[PDB]
This record gives C-alpha cells, structure tokens and sequence, in this order.
RNA sequence: CGCUGCUGCAGUUGAAACGCCCGUAGUUGGCCCCCCGCCGCCACGAGGAAACGGGAGCGCUCCAGGCAGGCCCGUUGGCCC
RNA sequence: CAUCCGGUCGAUCCUGCCGGAGCGCGACGCUCUCCCCAAGGACGAAGCCAUGCAUGCCCGCUCACCCGGGACGCGGCGGACGGCUCAGGACAACGGUUGCACCCCCCGCGGCGGUCCCUGCUAGCCGGACACCGCUGGCAACCCGGCGCCAAGACGUGCGCGCACGGGCGCGCGCCCCGCGGGCGAGCAGCGUGACGCAGCGACGGCCCGCCCGGGCUUCCGGGGCAUCACCCGGUCGGCGCGGUCGCGGCGCGCCGAGGGCCCGACGCCUGGCGGAGAAUCAGGGUUCGACUCCGGAGAGCGGGCCUGCGAGACGGCCCGCAC
RNA sequence: ACCUCGGGAAAAGGAGUGGCUCUGACGGCGCCGGGUCAGAACUGGAACGGACGCGGGGAUCCCGACUGUUUACUAGAAAC
C-alpha cells in the first residue's frame, strides 16, 4: 500500500535510486481520514460522533476520529476549561479547502460555543479580549490535539500575541 | 505580521504569558546543550523562534560532535559543511585527499560566512538531507585563501 | 468461491425448507415422529433450568455404564475456595505494597 | 528476515562455550531470560558439557523436568535456561552446590561454595528508574526488578540479594579502593581494585583497576562488577583472577601432562 | 612479468617529451621559534561473531584431521588475526 | 620460501613480445590394489515440472465407544524460524563505528497487581452459540447447503476500592552561564491541578513496567567499470504548517524560497555484478576471485495488493492481471 | 532527421476547456480602483473553442534558392 520508505525517492544529488526490495508492512503508511465537523446536528443525529479504531504495530491501538462534535477547550490564564461543542472551523495555515469542508486537524483555528464559558463574564478583570467573545457565544481556539491518531479534539483558548494574529486574518470578513 | 501564514510560537513558552507581569514568568526558552557547549546571549536574547535550534528548540545534539568549513549557506536556515579527511591506500604508501559535503541547520542565532569553522552536532533527522545542527562558530578572514583542514 | 444467488430457480436442484405452519393436513412422515434429543443439558445453570430450581446438580439424565455428561459451570467447594482464595491474596498485595509506599516516604523524609 | 530468530548455529555461537566445531550443525540458543545471550551459557552446557551428569540432551530435559537442579533456588526446568554471572546452581540429590563466576581466561567456571555463600546472590544496579506511577525502581544485571529501592543506592553499586526474600542484604559501592571482576571483555575474571575513574564525557566511563601483582587493566565500566568494600565477600575462582603470562600457562600446561 | 613498475619500467636513436607560452583545479613548496593548542603520525589500550589462517599442548597406528585427554592449572581447548 | 630458459641474425649485443617451466579448480581422455577424508545441476535456462514427502504438537473442552483407551472437532502455540537460491539491487546491499532526548517487540525472567458512573450484580460462579456430532441433501470433480442436539481457561457481557485511571490535552524551569539531584553529557522523566475521555482486564486474574531477543531507522569511514557519458536533478534542495507511520524524516501534501550535486568524476550508461568474514597464487610489496558452508541482505514464474498476528507486504497463506 | 545554425516547428503527437460556489495573487494607504492569471470544491443523458470563427499530417524525388512578376478575356509555370 502507501509506503513512507525513501527508496522510491531521487538521492541528494538528484539521482535515480535503485528498488533492492518489494514494500514491507513496516514502511505502510495509511489513507489519511479528515475529521468532519458536525455543524448539521440540528439537520440530523444520524451523524454522531464516530470513532473508529485500527491495529497497527505491536497491537497499540489508534482512535481514528471521522466525525466530532464536541472537545475540551482550555482558557490557560484563568484555569477555565469546559467541554464545548465546535461551531466552525475558521482558518487553517495549511490551506483554505480545510476550512470549508471544516475538517479538525492540530492547530486548525476553530470557533467554539461559549455557552459553558458564560460563567467567566461574572468575574471582570479577566482579558477583555477572551471576555468580549464570551459574550458573544463564539471563543476564536485551537485544536492542541491530532483527532486521526488520538481521536479527540482537545484544544486551548488563543489568547495574548497569538489572538491578535489569527483575529487579524478572519478581520476583514 | 500578515505575510506568515501561521503565528510561530515557542512551544514552551505560554502565549498568556505575554500579559501583565511579564516579570513572574519567562517568555524565553534557553536549554544548555552539555558536551562543554555554551548557549550564546543572542539565543538567550532572541526574537527568533527556531523549532530546530538546539538552544531555544526542541531537538537535542547527541551522537557524533564533528568541525568542518562552511560551503554554502545559500538556503534558508540551512548550511552545507566540507569535511575534509584523508584516505590511506596501502599499493601506495600515499594518502588520497577527500571532502563530503554534510548538510547542517544554521540556529538563527549565529551568523556564518562561507569559510567559517563550525561545530555540528548529530540530530533526530531534521529533513532529507540534515541530521546535524551548529553549536559553535569560528570567524574566518574571507580572504582565508582555502587550505584542505581537518577539523 | 462460486455461490448461486439467494433467489429460487429453476437451476436449483436440491431445495431446504422448514415447517413454519401446520395447524391440519398434519405431514405423513414430518409430524409424525417427534426425534429426542441426541445430548442433555451439561451446563448447570441449565441443569437447574431444566428442574425450574432458580450446587446441588449431581444427578443427571443416564444412558446405558451409565453414561453422565461431566458437570459444567457447578461452583465445587473447591471452587468456592479457589475464587475466596484468590480474592484474599490480591487484598494481601495491595496491604503489603501500600505498607511499603508508607515506609519508603518516611525513609525519604529521613534523608530530606 | 520477517521475525525474531529461534535457531543458533555452532560457529555462530560464543567461544566462552567452548562448543566443538563438529559436534553439531546446532548450538544451544538460550531462551530470553535474567542473563543475555552473550552474558549466560544455556543449562545444557552446564550440565551435559560441564559436570557429564546427563550423557544426551534428552536425558537434560529428564534431569531437568524432574527439577533435580535448582538456579537462584529456583527449579528453573528449562533446558535453553541462560545461567550467568552470580546465579547459584545446586543440586541437592548430588548435594553439589555451585556459584557460576567468570575464570581467568574468560569461560565461566561453576564454583564450589557454602550454603551460607548459596543464601546470597550478587547484583549490580545497571539503572534507577520512576517507572509505575513515578515509583522508584532498579533494574540489576540479571533482570530483577526491585520496587523502593533504598533511596542512597546510586547506579553501577553492587546490591546482595536475599533470593529467598529477595530483599537487598547490602550495597557496596563502585568507587576507587573496591574490589571488581570485569565480567566480559578482553579482560575477563580479572579481579582489582578501581584506582581510577576516567569520565569521558558522551561516551564510555574508563575505570582503571590494579592487580595484586601490580598489572593495571583499564575496561568499560560496564564490564567492571563491584564485589564488595575491600575483600570480595563471595568465592573468588582458585586463581582469584590474578591472571597469568602466556609463558606461564605453557609451563601448567607441561606441569599438567608431566603428571599423567 | 621490474611485459603495468608503490617498492620497481621505459621515452636522443628500439614503443613513446604535448610546436610554443600563459594559466585554474590538482599535486608540490627553502630556512626559522625546543617547551602552546589543533592536525596527520607512531606506540599502546578498550570494545566488536566464530569458522578460517596461524598457533600452545595433546601419538586419530602415522597422516590429512580432530579437540581432545587422562586420575589430571579450578585437566584442557591458551593466545593472535 | 628473492631461479629462469628456447625463438628476429652470416654472426653479435639489445629492446620487445611469443613459446615453455610452477600451482590452483573445473571440464575432457586413458587407466585403477586397498583404507581414511570429502565437494557435488552455482558457472548468459531465478528455464520447467509428473510422483512421494518436507509442520506439527497439545488436551483447556469427551453424554464419540474400548470406560477414561480416548477418535474427531473446538481451543492453544508453532507454522515469520529453519531449509533453498543469488534473479534484482552499484552513494544501494554489505563491513567496522554511532545514536534513538524519534522508536516497536512473542517467549521467558524479575517486578507490579486499589480501576468513577447512572442504569443495572448471579458472583456459591451469568448468558447465548456454534464446530464435531446426528438427520437430510445437491455435487463429474472441487466444494459445501439445510435442520436438530450440546461444551470450553473459547465467546459476549459483568460483581472493582473517587491516590478511580489507558490515551491525549491545557497549565506549572530560569533572569548571563555552569556547580544536590528519580536520571543525564544535555529541561529529561515523573507528578500536582484543571477539564475531557471512560481504554484495558474480571466468569480457572492481567492491565502494566524493567530486562531479554529480534526488528525499524540512524551517525561516520570504506563501499565496480566507462569521459566515444561534462554538466546534472526539479519532491530535485531547504523552510513552514498539517497529515501519516512503531516513530523520525519530502515520507506525503499545501504554501514560501532557490537551492542541491559535480574533473577529490556529478549525472548518464553498462555489469556472463549479492556483499563481508574469506579463498587462489605468492621473498617483500601485490594480483585475481568473491554462486556455496558462518554472518547480514534479497527473492520464491512475473508484477502488484491483502488478511491474520507481537512480528509476514508471507507465496509448502489468500485476491487479482499477464505468461504457462 | 536535416540545416546556410537563423530554422525545421503549430513538427510529430497528447491532455484539459461549461455552469455555479469560493480562494489566492496584482495597484494608491484611510480610502478607492483593476480585469487579468492561477488554484479548489460542487454539479450536469459521458457535457463545454456546444453557433460562429478556425492547419489534416508524415516520408520522399524532380525543378526553380527565396519575396516578387507574367501571357486583361483558355497556359501563374519549372518561364521572367
């Protein structure tokens, strides 16, 4: 199947390499599979939060996430974290089709709800920035987590000089 | 800060600590590789961020430690080192002189110029062609002639 | 492998069939013989099922020596003992690591 | 080659074993256990080619199965058994007990001892680790893996086990002035005491050890085995590792023959 | 077979000095500082499979072999590559 | 273990080759008293295959019958080793030297054994559900269909003790550097807390960890010939962010930059090219060969692809295309 | 291939192309212009330069080098 060995690959000076041996198991790569974001849970539960796991070397299981819903967003400063559902995926450095298909991959900007965050406006001096969000339901974070090999979607609230940049990416929209 | 694709944050360092009393916590990560090996004040006090600088990134420099010259440092954050060695025949009590040109990653931290000694120390694989990153540099007079040097 | 579909034809020749209804018409040869069982319960549990009791057992259908299918699932005074006993040393393991774990704290706060 | 290798052949296998060429396509392959297969001789060696007590490796497994032999005083059945430096092997039925250590030249050498040596075994401490929710733990050269270690006991230290307990009687230290046997290595059963440790740092520790002859042999700290504080506080082998010339092995050898 | 020449070949005439000059890569560079760092260098160690090739000792009847043997270094099977 | 000698002339001295003379290790001819040792379809057909055999063993589960003789079946482990061959492959394979603070591992050895819930326990011990089996068939053969009985240390669940506890998260060194340390050469490990998740194993207790053994890569140096091959490569060379893997990495993709390798021979081609430990011959220096015994690689007509497992891209496993 | 090194050459041959929904670049910023060049989804009887406009090509041989010019009203040629 897919394979990571450099054998099929040209050598630093350009040249052909030779193919000394058939593909092994241990140099299989596998098909990559984007964790879809549920934003059509109104529209219909028959798309759950699915999954799926897979054997690999030695028997250490991998969870494969093909669909999620929801994750445990952490706010660093104020020790705030709570399970929140995602509403969107809003910028991805790699490219912008993960941002439309919405697909969750490590350190895909995404906007979460703030309704479990609400509690947080009650105490003030606590970043106006995060504070200002919280009040309008949606919390710019990132995922922390790689969902195709963990299988959750764990992440952390953008706060302080990384706020100001990825809010300044999405400001013109 | 808009030509960046993605912010590039230290991985230690917490961006929340970028708020008030930046004095309570340290926003630089600075590790001191042993092997008597300094980190330089530059990396200590760096904008810079580097994930492969063994002084404010998270690789380590362990396995063989070897000095060459600098050939080129055309590429980005990237340095080709021409270690030169001699190879003894025996038909011919003679030696053959010979160089191998090794790829190393260039900290941000240190300037080179092609000519320069450096020191280069065994990494995980960085990318195809580098496992080795600079952990010292010597300056040379750019008009150092040439000289094969075993370093 | 080479398997015909799951549809009837006119190629099929052999056919399977149970009997799903009878009612009248009783079958000549299908309803006129009931077949015993060619084995008895061996299970315990449904040994006592087949008694409507819920260790006692023991006693079994015998077929001429009389042969008994061995008992299974029963729970053996021996058996009894076997899971009490390995229940008391997994307690004595986590008495003994846990005296441990104490001991070797307060050796710790001895040297600081 | 697709797994992991069950088979050993004669020429592959180590010269400590002392495996004659024609003997067989075969050579015993250990099984893994508390020694490597380069650090341990199988216990079929040490029976039908050391002591002749089984004459074929069927008549092994009988002696063995019937759990005649006993290793660490454990019954220990198998027949590919490694058996390594420190093990005791005793047979109570022969009522023969022996301490395997390492002799001059570097085969291993099943040494009479006492049953006060027999209570005791020798370990050394290869690393200290916080394995299983951050318990401290050691690991000894023969796979024994001891939770709560004693918090001093450093690394490359000798531990004494109790076997029947198997609690650490004593440490004794790796430290100049301590009697060590390198095991392994050009120098093998050579016995001294350190006079020098040279740190090398990012590679190999050089420790230095002195004779009583005053012939200094320098080895990897690895191979160096501390035996106790200033006297080996275990059997040494009969020649205590004092390690002899060429020229004077020559003249055993003739001293050995003349007296035929 | 010093008829491939490192040891160690030949080029006036036998085969063979490029018509000449500049010149980079390459190779090669006088003398000089005792006492210092890097190099090569030589010595000696570690550590890394044996077999083989040696090679200690042993009369398979000799021998090519083999690691035997004999009341024996803790009998051996050392040691080297 | 430092040797020459015959042949250009009318004669001579040379250069220079030719031929002899020694050994190997195969073929061939001829001949053979006996014993010991011993290679043996490798040599431009990795062409092709008739026949037999080369991988079984065990009993946890017997109401098969010989009474426990136990048939079979189910379950377990082994079949990934070993045996074979040298086609492919020329900064590869391989050999010495490294690292993994980038990893994976059955067996065994030695440790370790606290597992939230709601519902819902039967734990003096729970279900159902098949195989053999019996009954009835199709079938040239191969192959198996239906119905019915009934078991496992098998299977599906589950009685667990909120220092409950698998994964991955977020947060918690500094103040120029280096000097106690669980641990290092090195900031590594472990854990404290906040959330998530609810992994495994417990129906004849193993998750887990060290060691071992094998593997995956990886560091340096060595690693054919040809210039009637001098310029070559564009995932090619770096960076960044993801994915993927046992894991690192252009391994893959998106994006940015233009690198990278070369007369110390790059690149291209060619190889009646596996490499090494070694072997032949020999004063010394050398030359030639490395199918084969031990070691590492590679492949089982040729390409691919896969499943099972701890490990196989396995061919005395399967699927497919081609050739037969 | 050949060549007078300019050509041959659109050599020979292939592949894509529509509509929608987006994403980049590129100037003159607060603003405010651009209409090109990329890239991606999603769709459609297997459709797209959907009309129109718009080389068939290759190997030869003879002759005249060529662009030109000519018998208006039968020869455009190798003739001039």
């Amino acid at each position: 199947g897919i394979t990571h060995d450099k054998m099929y690959k040209r050598s630093k000076t350009g040249a052909v390499q030779g193919k000394w041996h058939k593909k092994r198991k241990y140099n299989l790569g596998r098909q990559p599979a984007n964790t879809k974001l549920i934003v059509k849970v109104t529209s219909k539960k028959n798309e759950g939060q699915k999954i799926s796991t897979i054997r690999c070397r030695g028997g250490n299981i991998k969870r494969r996430a093909l669909r999620l819903s929801h994750g445990s967003f952490a706010w660093g400063s104020a020790d705030i974290s709570h399970k929140a559902r995602i509403l969107q995926v809003v910028y991805n450095s790699t490219s912008n089709e993960l941002v439309r298909t919405n697909t969750l991959v490590k350190g895909c900007v995404v906007q979460i709800d703030s309704a479990p965050f609400k509690s947080a406006l009650s105490n003030d001096t606590l970043d106006k920035e995060i504070l200002d969000q919280i009040r309008g339901d949606h919390i710019l974070a990132r995922i922390s987590s790689r969902p195709g090999q963990v299988g959750t979607a764990d992440g952390y609230i953008l706060e302080g000089p990384e706020l100001l940049f990825y809010q300044k990416k999405l400001a013109p929209k | 800060n808009q030509h960046e694709r993605a912010y590039h944050k230290q991985s230690q360092i917490f961006q929340g600590r970028f708020l008030r009393k930046d004095n309570a916590r340290c926003l630089r990560f600075y590790k001191s590789i042993g092997m008597g090996y300094h980190t330089p004040i530059t990396a200590i006090n760096g904008t810079y961020i580097d994930k492969k600088c063994p002084f404010t990134g998270n690789v380590s420099i362990r396995g063989r430690i070897l000095r060459g010259v600098v050939h080129s440092a055309k590429m980005q954050r990237s340095i080709i080192v021409r270690r030169d060695y001699l190879h003894f025949v025996q038909k011919y009590k003679r030696y053959e002189r010979r160089h191998k040109h090794v790829a190393a990653h260039l900290s941000p931290c240190f300037r080179v110029k092609e000519g320069d000694i450096v020191t280069i120390g065994e990494c995980r694989p960085l990318s195809k062609t580098i496992r080795f990153n600079v952990i010292k540099v010597e300056p040379v007079s750019e008009a150092a002639k040439k000289r094969f040097s075993p370093f | 492998k080479s398997i015909r579909g799951c549809i009837v034809g006119p190629d099929l020749h052999a056919l399977s069939v149970v009997l799903v209804d009878a009612g009248d018409k009783t079958l000549p040869g299908l309803t006129d013989v009931v077949v015993p069982k060619r084995l008895v319960p061996k299970r315990a549990s449904k040994i006592r099922r087949l008694f409507g009791l819920p260790p006692k057992d023991q006693m079994l259908v015998c077929e001429l020596k009389l042969k008994y299918p061995k008992v299974q699932r029963v729970v053996t005074d021996e058996k009894y003992a076997r899971k009490q006993r390995v229940i008391a040393e997994k307690k004595e393991i986590m008495r003994k690591s846990l005296q441990q774990l104490e001991e070797y704290k307060a050796l710790l706060s001895r040297m600081g | 080659a697709r797994g992991v290798r069950k088979h050993l052949k004669r020429l592959n296998a180590p010269k400590h074993w002392l495996l004659d060429k024609m003997g067989g396509i075969w050579a015993p392959r250990p099984t893994n256990g508390p020694h490597g297969l380069r650090e341990c001789i199988p216990l079929i060696l040490i029976l039908r080619n050391r002591l002749h007590y089984a004459n074929t490796y069927a008549e092994t497994s009988m002696i063995l199965q019937d759990k005649n032999v006993l290793i660490d005083g454990k019954p220990r059945t198998d027949p590919t058994f490694p058996v390594g430096f420190m093990d005791v092997f005793e047979i109570p039925k022969v009522h023969k007990t022996f301490r395997v250590l390492y002799d001059v030249k570097g085969r291993f050498t099943l040494v009479p001892i006492q049953s006060n040596e027999a209570g005791f075994k020798l370990c050394r401490v290869q690393k200290i680790f916080l394995g299983d929710k951050g318990m401290p733990y050691l690991s000894t050269h023969d796979a024994r893996t001891i939770r709560f270690p004693h918090p001093d006991i450093k690394t490359n230290d000798t531990i004494k086990i109790n076997l029947k307990t198997g609690k650490i009687d004593e440490w004794y230290k790796f430290d100049i002035g301590k009697i060590v046997m390198v095991t392994g290595g050009r120098n093998c059963g050579r016995i001294g005491t350190i006079q020098a440790i040279d740190k090398h740092m990012g590679s190999y520790t050089m420790i230095r050890m002195k004779d009583t002859e005053g012939t200094e042999f320098l080895t990897r700290l690895c191979n160096v085995f501390v035996i106790g504080n200033d006297s080996p506080a275990v059997a040494i082998p009969t020649t205590k590792g004092i390690r002899p010339d060429i020229i004077k092995n020559r003249e055993l050898r003739l001293r050995s023959i003349a007296k035929r």
